[PDB]
């Protein structure tokens, strides 16, 4: 999915926020990995997407 | 601070000890004791039994 650069610290196991509470939550004994990178130049419109 | 419980940082102190037979430098808490001689006796030196 894309979210906003400041929301990436509220996608790990044990926090709270908006993202992580109404949109995406991660289970307390979770395990995996997550991975996430800038898209500035891909998904970004003048006018605004 | 925010975190979980699997990230927050560990201070971690490792102890190695090379118990040998040379004459040790460190040892714990004990009392001696007058020296007898000449009789079944229960002797302890340095930790040796």
């Amino acid at each position: 999915f894309v979210i906003r650069g400041d929301e990436v610290r509220q996608i790990a196991p044990g926090q709270t926020g908006n993202i992580a509470d109404y949109n995406y939550k991660l289970p307390d004994d979770f395990t995996g990995c997550v991975i996430a990178w800038n898209s500035n130049k891909l998904d970004s419109k003048v006018s605004g997407n | 601070p925010t975190y979980g419980v699997g990230h927050q940082p560990y201070r971690v102190v490792v102890l190695s000890f090379e118990l040998l037979h040379a004459p040790a430098t460190v040892c714990g808490p004990k009392k001696s004791t007058n020296l007898v001689k000449n009789k079944c006796v229960n002797f302890n030196f340095n930790g040796l039994k």
